[PDB]
């Protein structure tokens, strides 16, 4: 069967390249176009252009001409997209996708491959309550980490009804912050623990914090 | 150069009902058009290609029809596993995306609000929370007052997806502002407008 599998995760500093690849197999390398398409966090998928691996043709998106080169290695079946001078924009998942015959569609689609760009370096968070006060909401503030992701856990996973853990959001420092809330009877706040657990594995980050009202 | 369109931006339904997404092109630019499928944490997925044709071991219940400028996929008898986002495509040309959401019945939010800690003011920084829990629809007005005046661009919000259990959302709005700052104001107010209140609620506190 066809199969399309592609590099692992980059990080990059704006202003530099990376170059992604695309290893083909089950199928006549040569035979069918290659295109790349990319989705930035949140949002729709974009073009970026295509490669004829029979011959090596391509044809890019306006708005990465001069920026992106398409390449291939019929001897190993393998496609490459190389980006130079990243922007913050460049942050997104990129897909190589084959066409089923010689239409312009994409029909086999690669894993992905996570490019994030940034000018940030590894740093854990600070955990801050999110004191309260037939329902009460509580929470932690989980500010300043990089990269993604964090895990919070509540009562080291003992509670786990009426969490909410909010998806992180990049600031403008290039920093992440999320919090993580819970709602909990009124009537249990002046007796009950509840400590959420916060992981960041990247930083070895592991802060346990009380929620007292 | 060409645009396609599709309509709506939501769609909002329940398991066992038909679902009608439509895709509208500027110019016509083919009487061929692909949609794609995209589950939350997977790449893309093609459904049909060249309007109407079904690709390889897609559920009959993805049709497509349509020519011209208009085309439309329907989702005969949808199915928990089919509430997700979905592109239509021409040539290099991507539709901006449908995102198909379980329907329930208005919920209005119950609101919060989160004074900066003590630990973080500590630090030379305030972040005050405003929690909206458990709402339905997604469309949510949030508006931060300090001292009585309207802020603006120093806020974000995050929102959680849709829950498997009751199907509301819930959203977060987060204020930051230096400890300098945060100290010159006593009056901290978060103003949530939503459908499902009759009139806008405001959660505050005094420093």
């Amino acid at each position: 069967m066809v199969q399309l599998v592609q590099s692992g995760t980059e990080v990059k500093k704006p202003g530099a390249s990376v170059k992604v690849s695309c290893k083909a197999s089950g199928y006549t390398f040569t035979g069918y176009y290659m295109h790349w398409v990319r989705q930035a966090p949140g949002q729709g998928l974009e073009w970026m252009g295509w490669i004829n691996p029979n011959g090596g043709d391509t044809n890019y998106a306006q708005k990465f001409q001069g920026r992106v080169t398409m390449t291939r290695d019929t001897s190993i079946s393998t496609a490459y997209m190389e980006l130079s001078s990243l922007r913050s924009e460049d942050m997104a998942v990129y897909y190589c996708a084959r066409e089923y015959s010689s239409g312009w569609y994409f029909a086999y689609w690669g894993q992905g491959t996570l490019v994030t760009v940034s000018s940030a370096s590894t740093k854990g968070p600070s955990v801050f309550p999110l004191a309260p006060s037939g329902t009460a909401a509580l929470g932690c503030l989980v500010k300043d980490y990089f990269p993604e992701p964090v895990t919070v856990s509540w009562n080291s996973g003992a509670l786990t009804s009426g969490v909410h853990t909010f998806p992180a959001v990049l600031q403008s420092s290039g920093l992440y912050s999320l919090s993580s809330v819970v709602t909990v009877p009124s009537s249990s706040l002046g007796t009950q623990t509840y400590i959420c657990n916060v992981n960041h594995k990247p930083s070895n980050t592991k802060v346990d914090k009380k929620v007292e009202p | 150069e060409i645009v396609l369109t599709q309509s709506p931006a939501t769609l909002s339904l329940s398991p066992g009902e038909r679902a009608t997404l439509s895709c509208r092109a500027s110019q016509s630019v083919s009487s061929y058009l692909a949609w794609y499928q995209q589950k939350p944490g997977q790449a893309p997925r093609l459904l049909i290609y060249d309007a109407s044709n079904r690709a390889t071991g897609i559920p009959a219940r993805f049709s497509g029809s349509g020519s011209g400028t208009d085309f439309t996929l329907t989702i005969s008898s949808l199915e928990p596993e089919d509430f997700a986002v979905y592109y239509c495509q021409q040539y290099e040309f991507f539709g901006q995306g449908t995102k198909l959401e379980i329907k329930r019945t208005v919920a209005a939010p119950s609101v919060f609000i989160f004074p900066p800690s003590d630990e973080q003011l500590k630090s030379g920084t305030a972040s005050v929370v405003c929690l909206l829990n458990n709402f339905y629809p997604r469309e949510a007005k949030v508006q931060w007052k300090v001292d009585n005046a309207l802020q603006s661009g120093n806020s974000q919000e995050s929102v959680t997806e849709q829950d498997s259990k009751d199907s509301t959302y819930s959203l977060s709005s987060t204020l930051t502002l230096s400890k300098a700052d945060y100290e010159k104001h006593k009056v901290y107010a978060c103003e949530v407008t939503h459908q499902g209140l009759s009139s806008p609620v405001t959660k505050s506190f005094n420093r």
